[PDB]
């Protein structure tokens, strides 16, 4: 099915940031993106290598 | 809407930086053209109804069949649709004179116009005929630089009809 | 993104009518006075990294927490993006400044800054305070009689002290 | 270009533009081909403009024009150019594209692409792709450029 | 070079659309403000060598430390590099005050500013104080509008180096 | 996204046992009156801009607000946007009835269809009267007889009715 | 173009494997609605004068004031043209029904006709007629599979048309 | 699930459009070739426990070394499991051939295949051999186009196990 | 991409002209015998592997050079790639083989497959040779009786061979 990760940001993300450059534009933390099942598993191992804090999903 | 102003904000805010020099005579433009803009927008706003039984009976004129029973504009309410379209767009290039910008007629017509017209087969002959004429009767009630500017965003509209 | 005519055109068309001689007096009033409003705005501009570095001195003289480790911009990084927050603050005030409507403050940089804060745990009561700061130098450099020929603006300064107030109460 | 989520019709409007001018190779695409129903989804905010451009890169009018017609070759270098905004570095990356198409398919070649911390890094789902290679890129090999 | 007619095109070719109302606003105020600034840089042309010495002169009051052997100021080369850079910067503000734009600037100085400052461990602030001597007699050379125009580009300078 | 024979597979597989003999001889009926069906799919795909049209009228005539200023159909853009929601649910509508099932009508066409016209505004009202002018206008196209075999087709109608009033319960 | 054996071959193409039992029943069904496909594009082929002209007649049957000078309709070379465009419709029909796919209409007439009709002010409802008149002549001309397979070829031409 | 029905919306949804002569054709020869593949699926039930039983037999045959104590298949559990395995393989077999589409087997046995038999070690040739057996008993228990469908749904499970 | 029927399509067209009787015809024989050419495709594809395996043992019989270190199929990722190749190839053979047309092959497959095995030190000769091995395992499938009905299809026969050398004189 689909599933919409609500995706925070609380300064691992900030500190790579921080480290890397700002290198595209500035963007607020808090934001929600829908994967489907197939895309599931890799965007979550994404978020959580980048520092990004997942508050929950939600299946629909 | 895309004004001189918004236009300037925007591409000072897409590369992250304070409005400048480059930024500053762009909205000195928009300011001192205002004045013929604004001239503009009252002789049209004036002279509303005048223009928009005109831009209707010039429709009529160049299209004789579309009054026939069966068509589009037979009828009474057909009728009174048309002098409703005519007075939005009339009201909407007065919009854009006064904000400096196509913005309000983007905004509001030409944004989802082809699709609608022909959901409805609306012609937009029809429409170009109607602005033709209020451009005809724009080159009198104004003069100088003002009909400049209301020609300029009527013919706007015409080209994004046409 | 509006600025004061596309919102007095906004008005116009929910209430499905043309664009009233009261309303077109008014704007024209606003374009009148327009050039009164790119002398703020270059005075905001040219200034701005004065402004930020006195509110920066202001601020972390009176918080000394926030400096001291352990406080949110102790991190030596961290107080880089303190500045950077200044100056994007300072920015689009100037933007909202220049159009006259502070929609394009809010919108795009506004709406989400509680919750990122917050997220973050920064404190954004020191956020506010800052942007206080920053209104305070702000009004100074705008003030200046120097450099332009002298004129009565005080609507260009209370238009500017209304959007770093609003900026701050939206922070906190 | 960037596209945040609350967005005026006339950013939007130029934001296609650019999209497309991008993503399709300057191809010029016809007004039936144009894709209605990814415009709303990117215009609600359902995707972003990173999953816009996966739709549109698995769209039947990227796959006829860079894929249908071509090798695989043609293919994975277009898709560097188009989706990376760079040229390939090495020939690892044509067996690596080459492999991941054939045991995976159409699709996941283009995930690899759109899902890559090359993509995100310079893009990150809310700019348009731009030509990058133009410039010293890191980790470039003196031929990319 | 980024000017207020190159920003214009480039929004309408980025757009892939034609010159509206808005972009021939904006050109119209540049060529109204073309005057002011090409008669500041016509001033500033006219008097650039006072201007580039008291802009050295300035630097070495404000830092006396680097003229004594040793260090960056020394040395008949260093300072005659000195009255090169000065005369950079001036040049490139006048460019900038033609154009109207700061893309003589942007694009010849303050791209690649830091990072060359850096390799060669150029101080900013020498080139601040150069500056902001060049702004004190700008004051007076210049009066007007013309002052202002030219007030802006220096400090777009200014704020670059800062 | 499934069908009436993936739907079986599925219901057969959660018990484990391969179908039964009745669920073969239900499928074998449905693949006999598939080139029934073939003909429903092809009049609601040929007759889709005068079903849209046809009800888009009849919407705008009983519901005037929605096209004066400050109604949701009311700029061109807006009005462009509900002409091509029509084509889109009808598209989805299509779908269902070509597979037999509505798991597409819910996977891709409604998943949060409410909850987006709730935040723009849309009076999902309007919306769910729209998708049942549609359902009236369909339902005349189907059952004309021009060009096509004489035959008995009620189930096809219901099935159809079924699939436009789950979409507008969905909607609403 | 985009027929079902192409389709077919695409959808292998593109998941990196060979053709199985869906794509070879896809095939098969193909196969066999070759028969009053082509049928129909040999009774359509012998009959294409007599279409043509009817369709024309049927054009200015319905738009009386398009024969009107000053108007699309005025001339010989005008009707020349009206003749040669049902002419192509009608071929890319006849394409379609042989290739059992719509991809020579997309390919050859639809992909391109918004933007053309726009430019030279052709109007979409006279080839809606047009097409309308062929339907129903092919409605006499054809019988059972053959009639349907017409009939879906046109109504998708005229579908794209409006 | 991957059905001649479903590739067909799935394609008619991924281009936004409608469901055409392709697509209506695609499902014409699903339609059509239904009964056999029903009629194959309807034999293949029926005969289930004798088909396992071989199959399980013939798998033994070709491997007697796995029988023997201290391999997988000694046992009476990793016989169970045997023929557990091999009623699945012709339960999704038989889920194909009324579905009209490999997609049941690629969702329930062919996705994870490869790493499933790793993990726990299990020879694809043992199932290979199965639906050998399988093929055999079939060329015989069925004939014409519901052999040739079954025939194609067993071997496509052996080229995903190969 | 190209079938027989788009071909024909295009050359009609570039005349401008209908498609005459006899080409009518012509696409009219080969739909007919298009079921054979269903057997022809499935027997292709269903013995995928054992045509790979055949030829890829013939092959490296044959060339021993090509498994020794230092031969372009020695260590396991290179063989690997080969067998991918050969797999590739066969299945665009199968592709062309339903589409009655080469497109395809030529198009997809072999559209600069010479100069790329030629920049990997790939021998293209022995390449050709893999096909022509892939092409005998392929006829002796094909022309296998049991499970299909009798007939004759020596034109199959003969345009799949084409599809196989003409891959294998792209190549080589
Ligand atoms: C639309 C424009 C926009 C703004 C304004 C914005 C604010 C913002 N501030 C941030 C961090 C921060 N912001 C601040 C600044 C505050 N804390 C200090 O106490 C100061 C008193 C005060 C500055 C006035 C600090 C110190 C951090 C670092 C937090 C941390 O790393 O723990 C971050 C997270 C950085 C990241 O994820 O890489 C954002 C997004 N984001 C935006 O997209
Ligand atoms: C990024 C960090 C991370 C998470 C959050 C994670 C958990 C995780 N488990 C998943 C599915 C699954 N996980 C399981 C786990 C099994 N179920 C039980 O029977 C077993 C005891 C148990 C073994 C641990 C199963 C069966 C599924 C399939 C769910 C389904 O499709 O029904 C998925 C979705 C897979 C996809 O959609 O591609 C995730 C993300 N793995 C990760 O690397
Ligand atoms: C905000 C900008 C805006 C515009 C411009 C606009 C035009 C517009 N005019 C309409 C009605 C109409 N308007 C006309 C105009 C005709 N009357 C005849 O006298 C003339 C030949 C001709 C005008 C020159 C006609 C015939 C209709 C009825 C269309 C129909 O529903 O069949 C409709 C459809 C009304 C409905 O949904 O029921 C629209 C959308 N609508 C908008 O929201
Ligand atoms: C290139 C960018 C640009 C700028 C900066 C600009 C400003 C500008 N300031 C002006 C004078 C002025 N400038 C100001 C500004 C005020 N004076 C007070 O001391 C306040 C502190 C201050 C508010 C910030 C005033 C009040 C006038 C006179 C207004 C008038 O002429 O009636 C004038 C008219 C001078 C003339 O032609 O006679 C301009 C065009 N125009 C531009 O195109
Ligand atoms: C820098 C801005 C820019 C330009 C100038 C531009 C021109 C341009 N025209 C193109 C195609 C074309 N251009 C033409 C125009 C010619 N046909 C002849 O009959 C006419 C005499 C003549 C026009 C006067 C045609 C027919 C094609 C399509 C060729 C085809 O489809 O085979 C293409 C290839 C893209 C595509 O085929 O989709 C480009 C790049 N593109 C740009 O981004
Ligand atoms: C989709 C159409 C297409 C195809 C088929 C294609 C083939 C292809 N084969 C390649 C390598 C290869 N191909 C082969 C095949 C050879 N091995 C022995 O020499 C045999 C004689 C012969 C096969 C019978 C080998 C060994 C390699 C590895 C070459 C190397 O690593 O140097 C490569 C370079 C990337 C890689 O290593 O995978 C391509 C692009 N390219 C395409 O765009
Ligand atoms: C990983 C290996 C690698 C290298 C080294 C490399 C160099 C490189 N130098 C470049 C430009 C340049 N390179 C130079 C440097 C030269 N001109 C000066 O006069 C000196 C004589 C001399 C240096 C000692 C200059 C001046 C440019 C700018 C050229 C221009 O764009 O006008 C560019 C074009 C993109 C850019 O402007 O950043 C590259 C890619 N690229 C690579 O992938
Ligand atoms: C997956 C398939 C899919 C669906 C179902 C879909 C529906 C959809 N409709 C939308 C807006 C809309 N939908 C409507 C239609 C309604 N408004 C009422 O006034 C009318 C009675 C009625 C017309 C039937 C309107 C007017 C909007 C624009 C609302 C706005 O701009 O505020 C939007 C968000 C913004 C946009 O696209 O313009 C979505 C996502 N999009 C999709 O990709
Ligand atoms: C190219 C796409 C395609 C289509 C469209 C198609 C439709 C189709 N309709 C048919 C007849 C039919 N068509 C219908 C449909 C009903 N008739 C009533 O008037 C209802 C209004 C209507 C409900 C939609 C019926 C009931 C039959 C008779 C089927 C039978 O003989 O049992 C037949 C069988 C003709 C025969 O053997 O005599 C087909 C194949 N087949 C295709 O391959
Ligand atoms: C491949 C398919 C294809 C089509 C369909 C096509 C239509 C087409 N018809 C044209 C001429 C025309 N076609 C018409 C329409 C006819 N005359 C009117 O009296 C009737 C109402 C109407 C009959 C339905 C007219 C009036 C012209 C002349 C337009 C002009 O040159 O201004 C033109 C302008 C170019 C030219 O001078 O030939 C096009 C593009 N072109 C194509 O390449
Ligand atoms: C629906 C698709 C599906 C399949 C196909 C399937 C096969 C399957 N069989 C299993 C057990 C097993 N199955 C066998 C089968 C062997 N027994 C011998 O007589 C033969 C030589 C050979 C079979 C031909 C064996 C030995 C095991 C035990 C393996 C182990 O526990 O490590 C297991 C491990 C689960 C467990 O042991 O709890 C799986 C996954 N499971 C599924 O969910
Ligand atoms: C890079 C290092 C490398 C490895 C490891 C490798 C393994 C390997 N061994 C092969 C031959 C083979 N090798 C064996 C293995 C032995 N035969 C039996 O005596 C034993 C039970 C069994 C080993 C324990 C077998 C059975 C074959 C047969 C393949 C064939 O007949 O074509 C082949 C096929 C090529 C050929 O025909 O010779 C490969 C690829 N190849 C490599 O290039
Ligand atoms: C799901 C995929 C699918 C397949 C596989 C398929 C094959 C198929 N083969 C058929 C007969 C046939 N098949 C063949 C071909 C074989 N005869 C010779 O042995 C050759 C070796 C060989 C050709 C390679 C022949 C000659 C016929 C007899 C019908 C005829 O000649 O027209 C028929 C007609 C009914 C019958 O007689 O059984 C079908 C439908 N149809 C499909 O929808």
């Amino acid at each position: 099915r689909i599933y919409k990760i609500t995706v925070s940001e609380a300064g691992a993300y900030a500190t790579n940031k921080h480290r890397t450059g700002y290198r595209a534009p500035i963007r607020q933390s808090n934001y929600t993106l829908t994967v489907p099942y197939d895309r599931f598993l890799p965007e979550m191992i994404r978020l959580h290598q980048s520092g990004a804090k997942i508050v929950n999903v939600t299946s629909v | 809407s895309r004004t001189v102003i918004t236009e300037v904000i925007a591409t000072a805010d897409s590369q992250g930086r304070f409005l400048n020099s480059t930024e500053l005579q762009a909205a000195f433009g928009r300011f001192e053209r205002a004045v013929p803009a604004i001239e503009a927008a009252r002789a049209l706003t004036k002279n509303q109804d005048a223009l928009v039984k005109g831009a209707v009976q010039a429709v009529f004129k160049k299209f004789p069949y579309v009054t026939q029973p069966g068509e589009k504009g037979y009828g009474d309410s057909n009728q009174a649709k048309c002098a409703r379209d005519i007075g939005y767009y009339l009201r909407f290039i007065t919009y854009s004179l006064v904000a400096s910008g196509t913005g309000p007629l983007d905004d509001y017509v030409i944004a989802g116009l082809r699709e609608v017209n022909r959901a409805f087969n609306l012609n937009p002959l029809w429409y170009i005929e109607a602005l033709n004429y209020i451009k005809g009767e724009t080159g009198k009630l104004l003069s100088g630089q003002s009909k400049t500017e209301a020609l300029l965003y009527i013919d706007h509209a015409i080209n994004a009809l046409s | 993104m509006n600025d004061v005519f596309t919102r007095a055109i906004a008005q116009a068309d929910l209430k499905g009518s043309f664009l009233l001689e009261s309303d077109l007096d008014k704007l024209a009033s606003f374009a009148k006075e327009g050039v009164k409003r790119l002398d703020a705005v270059a005075a905001l501009t040219n200034n701005a990294p004065a402004i930020i570095s006195d509110a920066a001195h202001k601020l972390f003289a009176e918080q000394q927490e926030l400096i001291q480790p352990g406080g949110n911009a102790y991190p030596h990084r961290r107080m880089a993006a303190c500045l950077r927050d200044m100056e994007i603050i300072l920015r689009y005030v100037s933007y909202a400044l220049l159009a006259g409507d502070a929609s394009v403050l809010d919108d795009r940089c506004l709406n989400g800054l509680r919750e990122t804060y917050n997220a973050l745990g920064t404190p954004t009561q020191s956020v506010a305070r800052a942007v206080q700061l920053m209104k305070d130098a702000a009004m100074v450099h705008l003030k200046s009689t120097a450099n332009v020929t002298v004129g009565d603006c005080s609507s260009l300064y209370s238009e500017a002290a209304t959007y770093f107030d609003k900026a701050a109460a939206s922070i906190a | 270009i960037n596209l945040r989520a609350p967005f005026t019709s006339e950013e939007f409007q130029g934001a296609l533009y650019a999209i497309y001018r991008h993503i399709f190779g300057n191809t010029y695409v016809m007004e039936s081909e144009r894709p209605t129903t990814a415009e709303s989804q990117l215009k609600d905010g359902r995707i972003t403009v990173r999953g816009f451009i996966r739709l549109l890169a698995k769209s039947e009018v990227y796959k006829s024009r860079f894929f249908q017609k071509t090798s695989q070759n043609r293919f994975i270098e277009l898709s560097h150019k188009l989706l990376l905004g760079r040229a390939p570095y090495d020939q690892a990356e044509i067996s690596y594209h080459l492999d991941l198409w054939n045991t995976q398919g159409y699709d996941a070649e283009i995930d690899s692409y759109v899902d890559s911390e090359e993509y995100l890094d310079f893009f990150g789902e809310d700019t348009v792709p731009y030509f990058r290679g133009f410039k010293y890129q890191t980790g470039q090999s003196a031929e990319g450029f």
